[PDB]
């Protein structure tokens, strides 16, 4: 009760403290001529007329409204079809307005480039070949497939088990695309109004086609609106007109032109019928479980940075995992460096990776991993 | 069902009028109550009992899932329910019905005992305890499962003399034969004997009931079924 | 009676809590700044200093900033205020997140440490390494170049008490924890659900180490079933979000994610997969040791009669849970109340035991079979 | 999921095609048995009695196997029917063989073998009939057994199997006593358990099957009590409850 | 399930039933022949208190039936 | 692939109804086994006494030879027909060739006749893993076990049924040439292993021994007591 | 897969045949096996992998005998090599009593995989062999033509290999194998070979009581049970 | 035929036997055999495609897959 | 998955496929039998569905043995078959033992059939 009253104490002692306690030309000049400075709101124009212009503009919700040019404007630089500013009070185009960015499309695009070689991925050259050739060379070096007269697929779909590599493999690509990569959101896609993602979906194409060579990564297509089941209900209606409107943009009437889709989906199956359909996606590369020599590659990758014993046969480790994604190899390289952590040995040693891989596989409940079974032997 | 009174007062009334008692015994409160009869007689009553002589804010949250993820609102039955039951800080909430998964799920994470204020006590009463979820029945979330047996021939004489209160019975009735003549009653079935009999005088147009009024009654409200040939086995 | 000086202490640090202009630059601006000033989207920035400002009723006229303090923190995407009649920008923008998001953050955990949990020791190892030990000695994961394990699953029986764990990682955490329930996404608009998983996360990375913990995670994730009558779940939908922010591209940088799941098998392989989940911890039901700490744990703060064998209930009974074991020491206490008895006899314990598991009725003909 | 064929084995080694016979077993009338010194007796419970069916048939859940053995069956009334006969096949063909009366441990083994084979072979169901096996050996003197739809069998000096079996066996457990059943005092044991297992009030000579066996002059003779005997044992029964009265 | 959601509106419509409004009574007719809504909770005293079984027209009752048509 | 099928395989490589039938042994009551230079011993637990239920028809530890006793863990009623065949095998192989069967025979054709179900569907694989111990023609002791998936292993000292692998673990660490020294020693490794899983009961255990020389005897359960008291008073002087 | 799984009597839509494919993933549960055929003979070698100190060592068989000139290693369920080793001894003995000579090792082979093939004929002994094997069998043996060491797989398929590795470890080991095999090799050089590759491809150390090692050669026997050599061989590597 | 007009195939190449191959082909996808083939030829350096490389193609789009599997050599 | 076989045990109670035959038994034209203190009375409703169906063709209640007779509810074609099988076990009776088949006997034969 003593050592409570003392913290009572302390927390007194701080009451009294704190009421102890208590016992730019921008801002000058400016603001007297900025108050009285009008407003002008943004709207859009369709139309011009002969003689008076009389352009008629839909304000973005409000009405079409017949505004006349502002005296201080030149008609020629009002045009058709051009984003203005109109004064309410006015009600005349005191100053055209510029094309609206639409900025979060622009968020989409990746801008930076991760740092992943396509050295760091193991076990899957011909996956990376397959994208090489629809991602790399037929935009760095477009001459050979003219040379035989083949376009490039210009589509790619990623499948396969999760953990493969399949991202990884597109991050690589983002590194050293030399061209636009733009990675998608795909919960951005989906909006609170009706069709108002599909709208977005038209943008994203817009400007993929005003930049020059660039590839879209629709990873989980999935969220996308792969499916059509579009039952009665139409719950996933306005995605399932997102999608189709990502479908005819992707193909038909004029495609992509110059854009080279790469979609990845742990699970094909659920993907919508019409994306599956080539043309919108020729190439179809499935990343596939890492066979012995994969597995071994994916282990010395892994186990690089790790300090360790040099006599370590990564090829008993990658025999002993039988069936194993590329992320639990790498589980097993970390879990091996956790045991040495737990026993204070600096090194690593061979055994320290055969507890893990027995704990990264065997002991998940993964049943085939532990025997108990006599059965074969 | 005296005893099972007994422990739903221990449950709810006892922690909320004497907190200390807890403290120093060093025990924490029991937040939870689940009562489960196979008739399931008498499992309202008590909990309207305790709404009429509470002390407590009551809410009574039998209703099923219009909110969540339909175009109904969001988190109301169970996030929504907690945060009421927070502004009145003596609260007992009554569930009559394990609903939608994921609203069950919901209500087992508010039921965990993140409440420090807590003084909310949930004194769920759904028969069929086999289907209710082993989460929602681990003892942490539910304290208590009081059970709610069909009533015995003592205890049917004693909810007979209770619907009987208001009865002009004749002078010469034996309710305590008339408890007999019933077994196995679903309580309810002995509140009917008394409603049925009533009427028998109703339609004979006499406020004066009688002994055999009763046993017409008990005949009335039980109900036989059989089947033939199938009795195989 | 010490009683009185804890109350005090309470109320005291509430009342602390409740205890925490330039002659002429400030009044300028609070005259420049309206009575009511309304927050809207920036979408285009001018060199002139008028920039185009989204809002509710979408005027986006190009408006002038004269922002005392900086003006240089303007970006597309920010909230900046505007006045409510003029519409200019008043100055720097405002940087709140929402409000769904800031009630998960949690400052204070009722539970102290690993102390009160007994039998989970292994358990408890493993959450340490990979949530309290990177934090406290970074160099050790560096120097075996390792880069430390940032999700873990907790799965086990109910009352196992996974959730206990997650309260004591709360108690002794720098990282700021977010308490988010698997459940707690089910916003009925298409969309917003899955951009609330994207909040969440985005405020986990503002708030630089934090734990995450999302009990009940089978809501959220499970199966990743096809639309089947079409009524289309969007569950999947946010569960992808949470797939896409664990490892979907880009990095997650230093947030770490605890998760708890009575069942285990329901949940869908992507999320339980090396990269979300690197380190899985599995609560058994206690066998007997583990029981002997937790009988010890819940009993220590009452009164014990030599009488009582705290061994005896352990081993006569298989099968009790760790919250079971809480809940015979509660009904242990009332049954010595009814005999006006402070001190519990070892008779209050058995008859307690007996009162707590009557709903558990387990197994069929299987014994003259085998 | 794991049901269907008897042969499927359940991923905890269960096989839910057996076990679900067995719990059938359940809706059916109660037999019980007292393995009594100086005698053993099998006593059933008659369900389904009505005033148009006659009753012709001596008795109808006790079926005498062999001069020194008999049964009492609970279970699917076709596969009881099935099961008594081979029983009876059994019997005569041991006599046949070595001349001796089947020893009743052996009789008991034989048709568990046939019950258990049925769960091992993929294309029949498991028997759904449970039995009580009473009889006299020189072997091993007077025996009480119990057979179950999975084929497994054992000895009880007490045991019941149809309907409420639990609520039997507890009555028995605690009223037997071991080496001092002196047949009537089991017959007495018989009647009370039954007032308890059965919902019947008054538990009237119609409803009760009793049949006894003892060796009488070194010869075996099992008798099914008539229903005037077993109307004397009820009004006994009843006058000890009188006599019950007050004292309780 | 999906057979649990129809379940759910039984245990919805007995939870309305239990005692509505005592003496201004919201009487509650029924006239379902099927057996699965036919639980024992809907048929206990209190839920559905009194049972009528409508036998088929028989003789005198017929004859009622056709002189009013008739 | 199907776990549900006998003969279906698994794509990793597995037929999982046969390691399903695996389960029912692990349910079955612990019994233990040892070989011992004179006196192979055999031991048994969960006597599970039912009160009005006799005890002589529950029979776990069955002989099938003069030579050679089994011990069964698993479905009582399919341990039941296993133990006949192999004592039919056993006369018969005395009438077709005139020597007692060796216990590695018997083993094998316990194993086969176990394989034998596992191979086709419209037949369940015994549910049992019985451990046979015995001595040879020529005065050899040795001890087997046969798996419900039909192979066959010999073994020094071995346990099966529900904490085998408990028991195992005891005996990794206690048997040794020392303990098998004497008759009375290999009695006492056996009860020792079998208490440490039998629980405090104690009297849940039937021990049964074959002398090799001899005939199979069930230990008396005064006889057990006396060995039981001894093994506590070496504790104690350990202590 | 994707269904087309259920029986070796079904065929999938790409030809292929499941079921025949999984038993051949049932070989690699069992333990590496390697056989090198030199002029000199051929050597057998495998991995113990005893479970249990407590079990006896002579009960895995992993090396047996099927005759004085053959030898035979099994990597695979245990019990499914039982059926196939007796068919092969049945048959040497068989082949002895009707043509009073020793049978040729391709010719074993061969007689063994016609059981093998046996997965659904629906006319042999009906009710036997619903499915594959899943046991893969090297047989080494010197015969008139010579030693010779011929492999059999789960689908009755059987090649000669002058090197050739069985069981888990078996695609490391031939890997190994190649680059150690050469047309010269001596028996006793080929034998220091299999144990070096043994012991690369088991995680436990190569000690005697882990390699089992079997050895055929014109001049003697069988000879397959090295025996106390097993120590002195691997001391000397 | 049609897509691969522009394409230098070989003249041995037989349209109608790869037609009987694809049983169950979209026209789409019967334009992605010609395109991948293409591809395939360009990967071995070909100046021309073979019907092999034709026949690989369709294996491509199927997402089958080759190999020898033993069982059948 | 119950309910569609006899081989297969209800998850609970009794197979339904014996159950379902008992609903064609309960679809029968009406059989009524009065045992008497001289005698046993047995009946049908024999309705044609038209007047064209002769009522002197197939007979509902036909002879076993002299002393014996059947009647029959439920499908018409079954009953043919159990009353050929029915008639030649008191046959095979009567060449085994020469003597009728007692009723009862005859009753336990044709149930097991
Ligand atoms: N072949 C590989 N080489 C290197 N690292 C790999 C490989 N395969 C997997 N990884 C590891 O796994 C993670 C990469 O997973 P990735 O980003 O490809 O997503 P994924 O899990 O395949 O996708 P999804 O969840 O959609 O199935 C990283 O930890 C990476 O190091
Ligand atoms: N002991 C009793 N004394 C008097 N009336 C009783 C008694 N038990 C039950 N009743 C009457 O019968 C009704 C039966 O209520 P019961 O609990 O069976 O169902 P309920 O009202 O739907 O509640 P729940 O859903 O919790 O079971 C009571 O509401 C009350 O009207």
């Amino acid at each position: 009760d003593d050592i409570q009253q003392l913290l009572k104490k302390i927390n007194e002692l701080t009451g009294i403290k704190e009421s102890d306690t208590g016992l730019l030309a921008a801002d000058k000049q400016t603001l007297q001529s900025e108050q009285p400075l009008q407003v002008a709101r943004c709207t859009k124009i369709i139309n011009a007329d002969s003689e008076d212009p009389k352009y008629i503009i839909n304000v973005k919700q409000f009405a079409k409204f017949v505004v006349d040019l502002s005296d201080q404007v030149a008609p020629t630089d009002i045009e058709e079809g051009m984003r203005v500013g109109v004064d309410r009070n006015k009600y005349q185009i005191h100053i055209p307005l510029p094309p609206k960015i639409d900025p979060t499309v622009t968020m989409m695009q990746v801008e930076e480039k991760p740092d992943v070689t396509y050295s760091d991925v193991g076990g899957c050259k011909e996956q990376i070949e397959k994208l090489r050739e629809v991602v790399e060379t037929p935009l760095l070096h477009p001459e050979r497939f003219v040379n035989l007269g083949i376009e490039p697929p210009k589509g790619v779909l990623l499948f396969g088990p999760p953990g493969t590599g399949k991202t990884l493999c597109a991050r690589a690509v983002a590194n050293r695309t030399d061209a636009c990569f733009i990675r998608v959101i795909g919960s951005e896609l989906v909006q609170k109004y009706v069709g108002e993602g599909a709208r977005m979906v038209r943008e994203l194409f817009e400007m993929a086609r005003t930049k020059k060579a660039c590839l879209i990564f629709f990873d989980e297509i999935d969220a996308i609106g792969g499916a059509r089941f579009d039952d009665g209900a139409g719950g996933d209606n306005e995605v399932q007109r997102t999608m189709l409107e990502l479908i005819n943009q992707l193909d038909g009437f004029d495609p992509r032109g110059n854009i080279k889709v790469l979609m990845a989906t742990n699970r094909p199956d659920t993907l919508d019928p019409a994306l599956m359909r080539p043309g919108r996606l020729d190439r179809k590369i499935e990343f596939s479980l890492p066979d012995l020599e994969g597995r071994t590659h994916i282990f010395k990758i892994h186990a690089r940075s790790m300090s360790v014993e040099r006599d370590i046969r990564f090829e008993l480790l990658a025999r002993l995992c039988p069936n194993s994604t590329g992320a639990e190899i790498r589980s097993v390289c970390t879990e091996a460096g956790m045991f040495a952590i737990r026993a204070r040995r600096k090194i690593a040693t061979e055994k320290d990776f055969l507890e893990a891989v027995n704990k990264v596989i065997k002991s998940y409940a993964k049943f085939s991993a532990t025997p108990r079974y006599m059965t074969y032997n | 069902l005296d005893k099972q009174i007994k422990e739903i007062k221990e449950v709810i009334e006892l922690p909320v009028k004497h907190p200390e008692l807890f403290e120093a015994l060093g025990i924490a409160q029991p937040k939870g109550v689940l009562l489960y009869g196979p008739p399931g007689t008498g499992k309202t009553l008590l909990a309207r009992a305790v709404a009429h002589h509470t002390d407590c804010t009551f809410i009574r949250v039998s209703g099923s899932e219009l909110v969540q993820k339909f175009i109904g609102e969001g988190a109301r039955m169970v996030r929504e329910l907690f945060v009421m039951a927070r502004e009145h800080a003596p609260s007992i909430i009554f569930m009559d019905e394990s609903e939608v998964q994921r609203t069950m799920l919901e209500l087992l994470n508010q039921l965990d005992g993140f409440e420090a204020t807590k003084n909310i006590k949930v004194i769920m009463a759904t028969n069929r305890i086999d289907i209710l979820d082993s989460a929602l029945l681990r003892p942490g979330r539910i304290d208590r499962k009081i059970e709610f047996p069909p009533p015995n021939e003592e205890a049917r004489l004693d909810i007979l003399k209770i619907h009987s209160r208001k009865m002009n019975l004749t002078r010469g009735i034996n309710l305590r034969k008339i408890a007999e003549l019933m077994p196995g009653a679903s309580g309810a079935e002995v509140k009917g004997v008394c409603t049925e009999a009533g009427m028998y005088a109703l339609r004979e147009r006499r406020v004066h009931v009688t002994q055999e009024d009763f046993e017409m009654a008990v005949a009335k409200v039980m109900q036989k079924d059989s089947e033939k040939n199938m009795s195989i086995k | 009676l010490e009683r009185i000086k804890d109350y005090l202490l309470m109320e005291e640090e509430f009342i602390r809590n409740q205890e925490q202009k330039q002659e002429e630059e400030r009044s300028k601006v609070d005259d420049l700044r309206g009575t009511p000033m309304s927050v809207g989207t920036l979408e285009e920035i001018i060199d002139d200093n008028h920039a185009i400002v989204s809002t509710s009723v979408g005027s986006e006229h190009y408006v002038s900033i004269l922002s005392f303090v900086d003006k240089d923190l303007l970006e597309p995407g920010c909230s900046v205020l505007l006045n409510h009649k003029v519409h200019a920008v008043i100055g720097v923008l405002m940087d709140d997140t929402d409000p769904l998001v800031t009630v998960m953050k949690v400052e204070k955990a009722p539970q102290e440490t690993y102390a009160d949990i007994g039998g989970l020791d292994n358990q408890i190892q493993e959450i340490k390494e990979s949530v309290e030990l990177p934090l406290t000695h970074p160099e050790y994961y560096e120097e075996m170049g390792i880069k430390p394990p940032k999700g873990v699953i907790l799965y086990g029986p109910p009352g196992t008490g996974k959730t206990l764990l997650a309260k004591a990682v709360a108690n002794q955490t720098s990282a700021t924890f977010l308490r988010v329930v698997g459940s707690e996404l089910i916003q009925k608009y298409l969309g917003d659900g899955p951009k609330l998983v994207r909040e969440l996360f985005r405020v986990a990375e503002e708030h630089a180490p934090s734990i995450v913990f999302i009990d009940e995670i089978d809501a959220i994730g499970t199966k990743r079933y096809d639309s089947n009558s079409g009524g289309e779940r969007e569950i999947q939908r946010t569960m992808l979000e949470l797939l896409n922010q664990l490892d979907g591209f880009d990095s997650r940088g230093d947030v770490k994610v605890i998760m708890a799941t009575n069942r285990i098998e329901t949940l869908d392989p992507a999320l339980i997969r090396p990269g979300r989940i690197d380190r899985k911890i599995e609560f058994p039901l206690p066998d007997e040791k583990t029981k002997k700490r937790i009988f010890q744990i819940h009993t220590s703060r009452m009164t014990l009669a030599d009488d009582v064998t705290l061994d005896d209930l352990i081993m006569a009974k298989d099968d009790l849970s760790g919250a079971d074991i809480k809940a015979i020491c509660t009904e242990a206490g009332l049954m010595a109340l009814r005999e006006r008895r402070m001190k519990v006899t070892n008779e209050d314990f058995k008859k307690s035991k007996e009162n707590v598991l009557y709903k558990k009725q387990e197994g069929t003909p299987e014994g003259l079979y085998l | 999921r794991y049901d269907s064929r008897t042969t499927i084995f359940s991923p905890e080694g269960r096989l839910y095609q057996v076990e679900y016979a067995m719990e059938a077993i359940g809706h059916a009338g109660t037999c019980l048995g007292i393995l009594a010194n100086d005698g053993v007796l099998l006593a059933a419970e008659r369900r389904n009695i009505h005033k148009l069916l006659d009753e012709v048939f001596f008795s109808e859940k006790i079926y005498k196997l062999n001069e020194d053995m008999a049964c009492s069956v609970a279970g699917i009334t076709s596969d009881a029917n099935v099961l008594t006969n081979e029983l009876r096949l059994i019997a005569q063909r041991y006599l046949l063989q070595y001349q001796e009366p089947i020893p009743c441990e052996q009789l008991v083994t034989a048709l568990c073998d046939i019950k258990q084979a049925y769960t091992q072979f993929g294309g029949k169901r498991p028997f759904g009939v449970s039995l009580l096996y009473i009889g006299w050996d020189k072997h091993y003197g007077f025996q009480l057994y119990q057979s179950d739809p999975s084929g497994n069998y054992g000895g009880w000096k007490a045991t019941c199997i149809g309907n409420n079996s639990a609520a039997a066996v507890s009555m028995l457990k605690q009223d037997y006593k071991e080496g001092e059943m002196t047949l009537k005092s089991a017959l007495a044991l018989a009647i009370k358990v039954l007032n308890k297992t059965m919902d019947v009030s008054k538990l009237s000579a119609e409803k009760v099957e009793i049949a006894t066996l003892t060796r009488e002059n070194g010869k075996t003779v099992i008798r099914v009590l008539k229903q005037k005997e077993v109307e004397q044992l009820i009004k006994k029964h009843e006058e000890e409850e009188a006599k019950a009265e007050r004292e309780k | 399930g999906a057979d649990r959601e129809v379940q759910r509106i039984l245990l919805e419509l007995l939870n309305q039933m239990d005692g509505f409004d005592q003496n201004v009574n919201v009487k509650v007719i029924m006239a379902t022949n099927r057996a699965d809504t036919l639980d024992p909770a809907l048929l206990r005293p209190g839920r559905l208190d009194r049972k009528i079984e409508f036998p088929l027209p028989d003789r005198r009752q017929k004859r009622l039936i056709f002189s009013t048509i008739t | 692939s199907y776990d549900r099928a006998i003969t279906v395989f698994s794509p990793d490589g597995h037929l999982f109804q046969v390691e399903y039938a695996q389960e029912a042994v692990k349910k079955g009551s612990t019994a233990v086994g040892v070989r011992g230079r004179d006196i192979v011993v055999l031991g048994v637990e969960k006597k599970s006494v039912a009160k009005l239920q006799d005890e002589r028809t529950v029979r776990k530890i069955c002989a099938l030879d003069d030579n050679v006793c089994m011990a069964f863990a698993g479905l009582t009623a399919d341990a039941r027909i296993v133990i006949n065949r192999a004592r039919v095998e056993c006369q018969s192989h005395r009438l077709t060739v005139e020597d007692p069967v060796t216990v590695e025979y018997i083993t094998r054709y316990i194993a086969s006749l176990k394989q034998r179900y596992t191979q086709s569907n419209g037949r369940r694989p015994f549910g049992i893993s019985a451990l046979i111990v015995g001595f040879d023609f020529d005065g050899t002791p040795r001890l087997y076990q046969t798996d419900p998936s039909g192979t066959y292993h010999a073994w020094k000292a071995n346990a099966i049924g529900r904490g085998a692998k408990s028991v195992r673990e005891f005996l990794e660490k206690n048997y040794t040439d020392e303990a098998i020294e004497t008759d009375d020693l290999t009695i006492k490794l056996v009860i020792k292993a079998l208490l440490e899983v039998v629980q405090s009961g104690g009297k849940n255990i039937e021990l049964a021994v074959m002398r090799r020389d001899q005939s199979l005897k069930i230990l008396n359960p005064e006889e057990i007591e006396k060995y039981v008291a001894e093994i506590e008073k070496e504790k104690e002087e350990n202590e | 897969r994707s269904e087309y799984d259920r029986g070796v009597n079904t065929f999938s839509p790409e030809g292929r045949l499941f079921q025949v494919e999984y038993a051949i993933e049932a070989i690699k549960l069992g333990s590496t096996a390697i056989g090198i055929q030199t002029s000199e003979g051929v050597c057998l070698a495998v991995e113990k992998r005893i479970t249990s100190p407590l079990m006896e060592p002579s009960s895995i068989e992993k090396i047996v005998e099927i005759d004085a000139h053959i030898g035979c290693a099994m990597s695979g369920l245990i019990a499914d090599a039982k059926t196939l080793i007796d068919k092969a001894r049945v048959e040497t003995q068989n082949h002895w009593f009707t043509y009073n000579e020793t049978m040729t090792v391709e010719s074993v082979t061969q007689a063994v995989s016609n059981l093998a093939l046996q997965f659904g004929e629906e006319d042999a002994d009906p009710g036997a062999m619903s499915r594959p094997f899943g046991v893969a069998l090297l047989f080494g043996g010197v015969d008139e033509k010579g030693p010779q060491l011929f492999h059999m797989d789960p689908s009755g398929t059987f090649v000669q290999c002058d090197a050739r590795a069985i069981g888990s470890a078996s695609e490391g080991a031939q890997s190994s194998l190649q680059e150690v095999y050469h047309k010269s090799m001596t028996l006793k050089e080929a034998i220091k070979s299999s144990l070096i590759i043994l012991k690369q491809v088991m995680e436990e150390k190569l000690n005697a009581t882990n390699i089992e090692l079997a050895t055929v050669q014109p001049g003697q026997n069988f000879h397959m049970f090295t025996k106390e050599e097993l120590e002195e061989v691997i001391k000397d590597i | 035929q049609i897509h691969s007009r522009k394409m230098n195939v070989s003249p041995d190449v037989n349209y109608e036997e790869l037609a009987r191959c694809t049983d169950d082909f979209n026209g789409a996808q019967c334009k992605a055999v010609c395109v991948e083939a293409g591809m395939i030829a360009l990967r071995r350096g070909a100046t021309e495609l073979t019907h092999e490389d034709y026949m690989e193609g369709i294996l491509e789009v199927q997402a089958k897959k080759k190999a020898n599997l033993q069982y059948y050599a | 998955g119950y309910s569609f076989s006899l081989t297969t045990f209800s998850p609970s109670g009794k197979l339904v496929q014996i159950e379902y035959a008992l609903a064609a038994v309960a679809g029968g034209a009406p059989s009524v039998g009065i045992k008497a203190a001289n005698g046993v009375v047995l009946a049908t409703e024999k309705k044609q569905k038209s007047i064209l169906y002769d009522e002197r063709s197939v007979h509902k209640v036909e002879p076993i043995t002299k002393h014996i007779g059947l009647v029959y509810s439920g499908m018409g074609p079954d009953y043919r078959v159990l009353v050929h099988r029915a008639r030649k076990l008191a046959q095979q009776y009567y060449l085994v033992y020469q003597e009728p088949i007692p009723t009862a006997q005859l009753v336990q034969r044709v149930a097991s059939v």
